[PDB]
């Protein structure tokens, strides 16, 4: 604080989000990256004991999950990638990748 | 809170964003109804909900609530405040708002 | 913080007809724009305006002029808003000037 | 905007000991009440205020009595909120004054 900035602004900022793990159909286990993906989402929210309900992943059918999120991965054909030019604050990473599923949750 | 308060406006002495602002419009609200609800601030001294740490998926914008406040013994004009953003292993931050206008400018 | 009085050393070039000088720090308020501190005898107050903010930096307020006697000055802190901060009161025996001017002509 | 540098002409009535004199346009933002340039030289900085708002009348600054050499100017804008806008830098290799003054006695 000096004689130009002489009150704390309101600070805000826009994060990343939380990791979340995305299962495959082989078995391999994926958590690196948040994910745009609705069902993922839920499924973090679901297993989480610290926020949220504790439901352990016994309770859960894996493939029938895995099989419902491509039905969320489906490519939208409607737009184009180049359209978006906030791309990487709209969740996405690369504009040249696909990213254009068909519905995608911030 | 107290503490970050002395070096602040008058105005926005004790407030805070609201971490949501749309929620969700269905047949339990009215257009009316619904877009009168939706605030952007709210006051620290009588909201105990505004204390409640956030989960984010995806990009997106949220406003820190304040842990610490403290300024240097010989700098007294030096001023550590730490705010909490989220919750759970985050990607990171992609910008900051410092008041209005975030660092990365569009 | 700290209002103290200061009066002028013995000899000194320059400062000719001056009495001490009032001194005194920073307020910790950040949103200060000026200080308005009121002399006794004079009807209008001395308007010291904050233009450079360093909290370990003594501001000054020079007397020249005024005749040795009561003196009590009362500062306070002024913000952008208009506000006014408590007064700090200080009566100092203000001494009289200890360097003349040259004998003219 | 349009922060310039105008050096003094070479001979003129009066103008004695004037360096060149600063040229700005006002700020777009219409509640600004005055500027604070900061020369480098000069601890306190000098406060312009803007007492007329006509957008397309360039405010000036005049230098009297500094130095050639490397100065830097930093310009903003003071709200009555007192909000500062981002500041203007410019450094220009400051002239020597061209206007002296007449040979006295």
């Amino acid at each position: 604080i000096n004689e130009n900035r002489t009150e704390i602004p309101e600070i805000s900022a826009e994060v990343q989000g939380k990791k979340v793990k995305v299962y495959n159909s082989d078995g391999t286990i994926k958590a690196d990256k948040t994910s745009l993906n609705g069902i993922w989402q839920l499924m973090d929210y679901l297993t989480s004991d610290r926020y949220g309900a504790d439901i352990t992943l016994d309770q859960f059918p894996l493939q029938k999950v895995i099989s419902e999120a491509k039905i969320l991965d489906i490519i939208d054909e409607s737009y184009q990638t180049s359209w978006q030019p906030y791309w990487r604050y709209v969740g996405w990473n690369d504009p040249l990748s696909e990213n254009r599923q068909i519905v995608q949750l911030n | 809170t107290t503490i970050l308060a002395k070096y602040q406006v008058k105005e926005e002495r004790y407030k805070l964003q609201s971490k949501k602002k749309l929620f969700g419009l269905s047949r339990s609200y009215s257009l009316k109804k619904y877009y009168e609800t939706v605030t952007k601030e709210v006051d620290l001294d009588f909201n105990l909900a505004a204390k409640f740490i956030p989960v984010v998926y995806g990009v997106q914008k949220i406003p820190g609530i304040p842990i610490f406040a403290d300024t240097e013994l010989n700098n007294p004009n030096i001023v550590y405040v730490v705010y909490a953003f989220a919750e759970g292993e985050i990607d990171g931050f992609l910008d900051f708002y410092i008041g209005d206008s975030p660092m990365i400018c569009f | 913080r700290d209002f103290k009085y200061t009066p002028t050393p013995g000899g000194v070039v320059g400062a000719i007809g001056k009495n001490g000088e009032l001194s005194w720090l920073p307020s910790l308020t950040n949103n200060v724009v000026y200080y308005s501190i009121a002399h006794s005898g004079h009807v209008n107050p001395y308007i010291v305006q904050q233009l450079e903010n360093n909290p370990n930096e003594r501001m000054i307020q020079e007397i020249i002029g005024e005749p040795a006697g009561l003196a009590i000055f009362e500062l306070r802190a002024v913000d952008i808003n208009g506000r006014r901060s408590s007064p700090v009161t200080l009566s100092v025996d203000l001494n009289s000037a200890k360097n003349l001017s040259v004998v003219s002509n």
